[PDB]
């Protein structure tokens, strides 16, 4: 899954 | 509110220490008590706030993601039917997770949003909106699909539209708003190049203006800058 | 209870499913409700059940160290006072821990241990009912602390009676009572010397028991050998 | 901490 914050 | 007995200041301290505990349903309850306080929450406690559910719907997600694929395999041709039990519990967990969506957008509804006048809270929260959303389009089939990811990128624009006039491009709530709009393009609105070209432009504007900044600041912007970089590295 | 609707099946199929998830919480209550269909467990059954409670209680154990090594820094001289709240939210998690303790023996007392005859059942249960009065004793501090620990002792020791009678030295639940028990002189009952003279004689007594098994049991029961030895190791 | 199973 890509980041997120 | 079963939190109502609770003085704000021990909401919050104990926030903290659910945190330090990686006990984070608690630092949500606790959290969610504090706003119900009614008054504004600080930078600090904004960041409570988001870690303490960033993290309980983070498990809630990779546990649906987990049903969710082992309800796929099921339904493959050559599979032995085993019954209603995988969809039953795929279900309980996601209407766990809608429900913590719903209560966190009841938060930021009543009344977070409104009374947010400065840039660093407005945006934070829009964010947010954002992104819980986005966390109830991952899950969603129905009638109402189209609306919520509407309502996604409805709250995701206006907290850009925001930051654009009223942050540097380094400011990191600037930047990870970025990031997760990216996300939300990428995933959940099929609109990949719309994800790419923001994660580079954002990253870029950010890099022109590191200059301007002390050591401390610098790193918590490369910090961000680093996220969108690794996206922009898994997309192309 | 909640799951008095539930087929056992699929209560056992769901119990398989939390844990694929990492859902330890709903694991425990699928794994009550099918207990509680009044049936006897299976050995899979049994290491589901352990599992569930193991990491619900593990989970709940390592929040009241962090919680208690706060409490007790806050109550060193020159700390300031910060209030009554790291006090009680160490009891919130104690009596949360306490509350699950006592619903673990609450379904070896109602009734899986009765019905217990085999030894690898009857050994299996009074090693739980030992691991969780132990754990009572970790947080006990008023008038019944012996009477904890004495029960923890109790359901021990009737559990290595049976094992060394029933079982051969090298049988996994044989090695893992005595490891559990050898912990509990160590930690609860301040006898170092008995949790090592455990440890040792366990381990040595499995060793020369190896060589009348097949390579999966060997592999089994070395896994656990090695965790004597790790303690034996940390402990001299 | 020790080990336990
Ligand atoms: S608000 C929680 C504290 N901040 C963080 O954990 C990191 C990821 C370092 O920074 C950000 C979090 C959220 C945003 Cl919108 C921006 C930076
Ligand atoms: S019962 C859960 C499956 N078993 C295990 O996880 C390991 C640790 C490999 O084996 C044992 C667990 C419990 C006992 Cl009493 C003995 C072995
Ligand atoms: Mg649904
Ligand atoms: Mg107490």
């Amino acid at each position: 899954f890509p980041a997120t914050v | 509110g079963a939190m109502g007995s609770m003085e704000r200041a021990s909401l919050i301290q104990k926030a903290k220490l659910a945190e330090q505990a990686e006990r984070y349903e608690d630092m949500a309850a606790f959290m969610k008590g504090a706003v119900e306080k009614g008054e504004e929450l600080s930078n600090e406690e904004r960041c409570l706030l988001s870690v303490a559910y960033k993290n309980v719907v983070g498990g809630q997600r990779a546990a649906w993601r987990v049903l969710s694929s082992i309800e796929q395999k099921s339904n493959e041709e050559g599979s032995e039917e085993k019954g209603p039990e995988v969809r039953e519990y795929r279900e309980k967990v996601e209407t766990e997770l809608q429900g913590v969506c719903d209560t966190v957008l009841g938060l930021l509804d009543s009344h977070l949003i409104k009374e947010a006048g400065d840039a660093e809270s407005r945006v934070f929260y829009l964010k947010m909106k954002g992104d819980y959303y986005r966390y109830l389009a991952e899950v969603a089939t129905g009638d109402d699909k189209k609306r919520i990811i509407d309502s996604a990128r409805s709250a995701y624009q206006e907290a850009m539209d925001i930051s654009k006039k009223e942050m540097p491009p380094t400011n990191p709530i600037r930047l990870g708003l970025a990031l997760n709009f990216s996300v939300f393009h990428y995933e959940i609105a099929n609109s990949p190049e719309e994800a790419i070209s923001l994660a580079k432009t954002t990253f870029d504007e950010a890099m022109a203006d590191l200059h301007t900044l002390s050591e401390d600041s610098y790193k918590d912007s490369t910090l961000i800058m680093q996220l969108l970089r690794d996206n922009l590295t898994l997309w192309t």
